[PDB]
């Protein structure tokens, strides 16, 4: 269970945001990507998998998951294949006017989400540390 | 002063 | 301290890579960015600070730190203001497996952070240090 | 088949 993540997409201002939720803790990684393509999705996962011990990613199994590039990146990295989107959009709306670019506002929301008080950021480290022990 | 353009 | 990170830059193929090292564990976060500018540097730090409990970030104090936008991002986030060679070595091992340098960098990050001798990896060490501190 | 273009 420590290794399990849920990947979803959400849309604001005509841009695409990918959201990875560490299921056991509620910790999130999110970013704006230029299009909801295999290649962009593969790169996001590769990034994630380098930062956390990612065993299984549950996805929506849509168009950006049927292709060769996601499959190759997951293989390499050893990854097996609405409240949250709404929560994140809520926070984004609270900070939006503080940033020129949506991408900045997203990362401010990530910060807020993960550090709000334990925090999610505290919970993920606790769960992984207990697992390594 | 924005977080990305101050 | 668990909260201390070192930020450096390195250059390959005409591109800029920013490397953040968690000093107590050797865990790294790295990204290709389009230019070594305040705005890009501020964004990278904002991103980092949302993912880990970042208290202090030691930087090279160069041109991309003298401006208004790093200072504003760091204020907001509450951050107070060998490895490059190692990372370029790993990038070279994987480079031909990727079209784009950015992908190779993230493969290198993965390798660096998950490599272990049997004892622990850097990814394991950072979690153990932050959890002990909580 | 590259990790970013297979
Ligand atoms: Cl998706
Ligand atoms: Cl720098």
């Amino acid at each position: 269970s420590p290794g399990i993540w849920q990947l979803d997409c959400t849309h604001l201002e005509g841009k695409v945001i990918l959201v990875a939720v560490h299921v056991a803790s509620g910790y999130i990684e999110a970013e704006v990507i230029p299009a909801e393509t295999g290649q962009e999705t593969a790169y996001f996962l590769l990034k994630l998998a380098g930062r956390w011990p990612v065993k299984t990613v549950h996805t929506d199994n849509g168009s950006n998951f049927t292709g060769a590039t996601v499959r190759a990146a997951c293989d390499w990295a050893g990854i097996k294949q609405e409240s949250m989107n709404k929560e994140l959009k809520k926070i984004i709306g609270q900070v939006r006017d503080q940033a020129e670019h949506l991408k900045t506002a997203v990362q401010m929301a990530v910060f807020i989400h993960n550090h709000k008080r334990y925090s999610a950021g505290e919970r993920i480290v606790d769960i992984i540390a207990t697992d390594i022990q | 002063c924005k977080i990305d353009n101050c």
